């Protein structure tokens, strides 16, 4: 049995961390939700 | 119970102690998650119930008390925030310029940032606060990193 609690407000921070990169990658969506790369 | 717009957690109590098993975005009075955090099962909040209204394994998306509301979509060129609430943790914003996920029906906008999967559902913003997806159906790419894509669903 779940159950919600409030975690807080959506806002855009100003000055937030900024990390991660951008990659371009071909993908592939099957009936179950998955994704996975096609090479 | 509350249902004031924001974040929330996703508990459990069936497993040991509380665990998180995601996130979900109240929003308009309904609640919005991934379909893979809750597999479609009632939800409390407080003393009241949430019933399953829309949802579809294969978007892994899933709305409670209305029809889905989340319609703002990244414009393809600028930088994102993953809210991200993790396990345990204080809900955190991470700013990140997304990547591509190419599909033979169009392509999608992918944030490459790695966090429990107890995350799953936080939701990715735009400069004006809206929600352009959620966070949590992705995958491993050839480096091993993790690639999550920016999962919107459609407002009717
Ligand atoms: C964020 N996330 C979501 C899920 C899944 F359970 F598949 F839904 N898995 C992850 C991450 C967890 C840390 C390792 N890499 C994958």
């Amino acid at each position: 049995d779940m159950y919600i609690e409030r975690a807080g407000d959506i806002t855009w921070e100003k000055d937030a961390e900024v990390t991660g990169n951008s990659p371009r990658l071909d993908v592939a969506l099957d009936e179950s939700g998955d994704f996975s790369l096609v090479e | 119970g509350e249902t004031t717009d924001g974040v929330y957690r996703v508990m459990t109590r069936r497993l040991l102690g509380s665990t998180q098993v995601g996130v979900g975005v109240m929003q308009e009075g309904v609640f919005h998650t991934m379909w893979h955090v809750t597999k479609g099962a009632a939800l409390r909040s407080g003393e009241g119930r949430l019933d399953p209204y829309w949802g579809d394994v294969k978007q892994d998306l899933v709305s409670y008390c209305g029809p889905w509301k989340l319609d703002a979509a990244w414009d393809g060129l600028s930088e994102v925030q993953l809210l991200a609430v993790p396990p345990g943790e204080r809900a955190k914003n991470i700013q990140t310029l997304p990547g591509i996920f190419k599909t033979k029906d169009g392509d999608i906008g992918a944030v490459a940032l790695d966090y429990p999967a107890g995350t799953s559902g936080s939701p990715i913003l735009d400069k004006c606060g809206r929600v352009i997806g959620l966070y949590g159906n992705g995958v491993v790419i050839k480096n091993g990193s993790y690639v999550s894509a920016i999962t919107q669903g459609k407002r009717e």
